[PDB]
């Protein structure tokens, strides 16, 4: 028993980060098979960086001003092609360490890991959550770029983020690996707003099954809902909206604990209108919504 | 702001 | 720029992970050149373990009663030796991925990271502090005892801890790989309860100090103390002591905020005696004591 | 408990 933010293994990836430096701008990138990726303003000067229009720049070719650095191995540079706000960069070995990796764009809410990168070497591990405002708030210095986000299904490797900026609010902004940015965000060294953001109900409920399970019961109560009823208190409190899609993600979590998803949901409507009185769950004062239904499951059976 | 190159942190 | 409960990669002792099974009883072991540490419980039985006899059972067994598998290789075992409470098994082959290692007893309040392990197969990796009263809560479930907790300093990995147990109030208990547990526990399947827990003073200051990096000040006050009298309220309060040497562990933080220790105890000493006042700091609502000095600088310099 | 684990069962939290 116990509950943690727990992040999957780092060594499996540990394995594809790689250090590419174009001129004397460094930043980390992502090395599978005989291909590495990584984001498409190490070109740039500081001076560039300010509305650089990066089209032009990469056909001022030059394959040899491409220095990637694999640990001990220099990784040669034989091509330099540009999808969207990714480099894909042509190399000499294909990573004997390469696992089984697909490409996946995450929709907001759902979890990955981080590896954090600092000249093609990583300092440390956490996980982070897309924000419905898509920002994730993780931790992020200069020469973070190109630092990836993951999840481990099985056999496979889901990378899901590649990191580019932190924002003026602090927080920070990245893309898929086909270098297709979530939010309204850009390549340019400019201050960005994200939007809005609203705390994710369906992972807030994921967390309250997460605590029954680890024996706190002070919040629930004979009472509960329909959705309709409880989608109101929800709009109300800059919740998200919680659906039949989002009811039926939680069914595992309603069947190892015996509560009824819309009684939970009751629960969590009382807590939303009186507030945690206090009290703290999971050893937290705050609704935490960084856990998916997934996670719960995954953390409290294994696997 | 970006992270490179910012050197001194952002 | 923000901060995150961080743990070190994991990869290196990923590694070193084996299954030991003993008859049905079945843990995990770190492997490290040619020798095997699993908890000495993995070849007790279910009705042993409410009374077992520890150096009995390993007169009667022999090395053929332990299965070690790293992998898809079986490994062949050549020796049965108990080391206190942990258990150390030679076999013929040693870990071609044994890094440079060590084996620390750390400290109440230390941090480390765990690598969650069942059926010798990483589930994932968290961070950890060892309680003052010498107690670790993780997530820990059954098929995880043996899983191990470390430090990663350059390219040693410092190994600090063995998991062993969860004790009735839901918290965990473990040893250091020499087998000496933490705090006042026996490998005994009989109820125990730990003491009463404190919060760790030095990691709050540290945390006050990582928020200041991320631009929170509203908790500096320009008022003074003493370590003695502050460690008095910080009694009052339940709270670890503080030391001289602790203040020079924080130096280095003090140096890049330009916040003097005393000048930031002054600033807890208002938090703990009048609350929080309803403010968030990194974004907890609660004062946090599970980040180390170290781990403020490490995280927030991107130390590898 | 004591989290040790069996072969095929649970023996638990």
């Amino acid at each position: 028993s116990g509950f943690r933010k727990m992040a999957f293994p780092s060594g499996k990836v540990e394995g594809c980060m790689v250090q590419v430096t174009c001129g004397t701008t460094t930043l980390n990138g992502l090395w599978l098979d005989d291909v590495v990726y990584c984001p498409r303003h190490v070109i740039c000067t500081s001076e560039d960086m300010l509305n650089p229009n990066y089209e032009d720049l990469l056909i001022r070719k030059s394959n040899h001003n491409f220095l990637v650095q694999a640990g001990n191995v220099q990784l040669r540079v034989i091509g330099h092609s540009m999808q969207n706000c990714v480099l894909k960069l042509k190399v000499d070995t294909a990573n004997p360490k390469t696992p089984k990796y697909k490409f996946v764009r995450i929709q907001p809410g759902q979890t990955f890991s981080v590896l954090a990168c600092y000249n093609g070497s990583p300092s440390g591990v956490y996980q982070c959550a897309m924000r419905p405002n898509f920002t994730i708030k993780g931790s992020f210095l200069n020469g973070s770029c190109g630092s990836v986000g993951f999840n481990i299904d099985y056999d496979c490797v889901s990378f899901c983020y590649m990191h580019h900026m932190e924002l003026p609010t602090g927080v920070h902004a990245g893309t898929d690996l086909e270098g297709n940015f979530y939010g309204p965000f850009v390549d340019r060294q400019t201050a960005q707003a994200a939007g809005t953001d609203t705390t994710i109900t369906v992972n807030v409920l994921a967390w309250l099954y997460a605590a029954v399970i680890n024996g706190d019961r002070w919040f629930l109560n004979r009472f509960t809902t329909t959705l309709n009823d409880f989608n109101l208190v929800a709009m109300k409190y800059n919740y998200e909206p919680l659906t039949q899609d989002h009811v039926d993600i939680l069914g595992p979590l309603s069947a190892q604990t015996g509560i009824a998803v819309l009684d939970m949901c009751a629960s969590l409507k009382e807590l939303l209108q009186n507030g945690m009185n206090g009290r703290t769950i999971l050893g937290s004062a705050l609704l935490e919504d960084e856990f998916t239904p997934f996670d719960v499951v995954r953390q409290c059976s294994g696997v | 702001x970006l992270q490179y190159a910012v050197r001194r942190e952002x």
